[PDB]
C-alpha cells in the first residue's frame, strides 16, 4: 500500500500479555517486554499507552513492496526486511535481540 | 581432642602450582608491597597456614 | 524504631554504607560483560590472530 | 550519598551493558571484599544475565 497506515506490531505467547511492543513508523522504537493494556489505537495524531515492568529498549532509524520476515529460534529473535509479484531479491538482516521470550501470536496496529 | 595444637595445617593461597610429587616448604607472604591485587601489607595478603 | 547517629558516637555505631551485588547463573543469553583487550594490529609476519 | 533505608532497600537491576570492574577494585575506598567463588580476575573473563 503507498501510504503509512500500518506501523507497528504486537506479538504474544498466552493472551498478547508477553513482549515486542513495536512501532516501526522511521525511527524503530524500544522492543518493550511490558504486558498489555495498550488501549487507544485508532489514528494517533499521540503517542505511547500504558506500561508496566519493561526489561528492555531499542531506538534506531509499480509500487514499493514493504516485506519483512520474522523469526525467533535459539533464544534470538531476527528480522529481515525489504523495500522493493515476480521476480527475485535476497532479504538482509536488520537487528537480533536477546531476549530470548517465546512468541505464539501476533496481531497488527495499522 | 586436645593434641592438635598448631601442628596440623595446611595451604589455601595462590601461586604456587605445584607440578606433581614436590614439597612447597614455604613460607611466602607479600608483605612487601604490590598494586594490582591490593597487597601492600595487610590487604590481600595474609598466613597461608 | 529510627536509629541515633551523631558524630561523636562510637566506631561500632558510626553510619556505615553497604552494597550487595547478585549475579545469576547462566541459564539465558548473557547481557553483563567487560572489555577484553585493544592490543594493536601488525602486518606482512607470521602472527596468531583472535 | 542518598540511600533507603536497610529495612527499605532500593533493588536496581542491572544488565544490557558492560561492566567495569578494575575501578572498584583498584580504589582503597572500600574496605570489605568478601566475594564467594569469584575472584577479581575470574569475573572480568566471563559473562552473566
Ligand atoms: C523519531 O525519533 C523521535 C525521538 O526524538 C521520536 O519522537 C519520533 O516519533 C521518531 N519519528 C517517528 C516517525 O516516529
Ligand atoms: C515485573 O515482573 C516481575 C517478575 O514476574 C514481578 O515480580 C513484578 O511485580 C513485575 N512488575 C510489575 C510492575 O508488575
Ligand atoms: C518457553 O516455553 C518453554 C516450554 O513451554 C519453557 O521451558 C521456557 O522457559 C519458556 N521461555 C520463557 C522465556 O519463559
Amino acid at each position: 500500500e503507498k501510504s503509512n497506515i500500518i506501523r507497528g506490531w504486537i506479538f504474544g505467547t498466552t493472551l498478547d500479555s508477553k513482549t515486542q511492543s513495536l512501532l516501526i513508523v522511521n525511527n524503530a522504537t524500544n522492543v518493550v517486554i511490558k504486558v498489555c493494556e495498550f488501549q487507544f489505537c485508532n489514528d494517533p495524531f499521540r503517542v505511547y499507552s500504558s506500561a508496566n515492568n519493561c526489561t528492555f529498549e531499542y531506538v534506531s532509524q509499480f509500487k514499493n513492496l514493504r516485506e519483512f520476515v520474522f523469526k525467533n529460534i535459539d533464544g534470538y529473535f531476527k528480522i529481515y526486511s525489504k523495500h522493493t509479484p515476480q521476480g527475485f531479491s535476497a532479504l538482509e538482516p536488520l537487528v537480533d535481540l536477546p531476549i530470548g521470550i517465546n512468541i505464539t501470536r501476533f496481531q497488527t496496529l495499522l | 581432642k586436645v593434641g592438635g595444637n598448631y601442628n596440623y595445617l595446611y595451604r589455601l593461597f595462590r601461586k604456587s602450582n605445584l607440578k606433581p610429587f614436590e614439597r612447597d616448604i614455604s613460607t611466602e607472604i607479600y608483605q612487601a608491597g604490590s598494586t594490582p591485587c591490593n597487597g601492600v601489607e595487610g590487604f590481600n595478603c595474609y598466613f597461608p597456614l | 524504631q529510627s536509629y541515633g547517629f551523631q558524630p561523636t558516637y562510637g566506631v561500632g555505631y558510626q553510619p556505615y554504607r553497604v552494597v550487595v551485588l547478585s549475579f545469576e547463573l547462566l541459564h539465558a543469553p548473557a547481557t553483563v560483560c567487560g572489555p577484553k583487550k585493544s592490543t594493536n594490529l601488525v602486518k606482512n609476519k607470521c602472527v596468531n590472530f583472535n | 550519598t542518598r540511600f533507603a533505608s536497610v529495612y527499605a532497600w532500593n533493588r536496581k537491576r542491572i544488565s544490557n551493558c558492560v561492566a567495569d570492574y578494575s575501578v572498584l577494585y583498584n580504589s582503597a575506598s572500600f574496605s570489605t571484599f568478601k566475594c564467594y567463588g569469584v575472584s577479581p580476575t575470574k569475573l572480568n573473563d566471563l559473562c552473566f544475565t
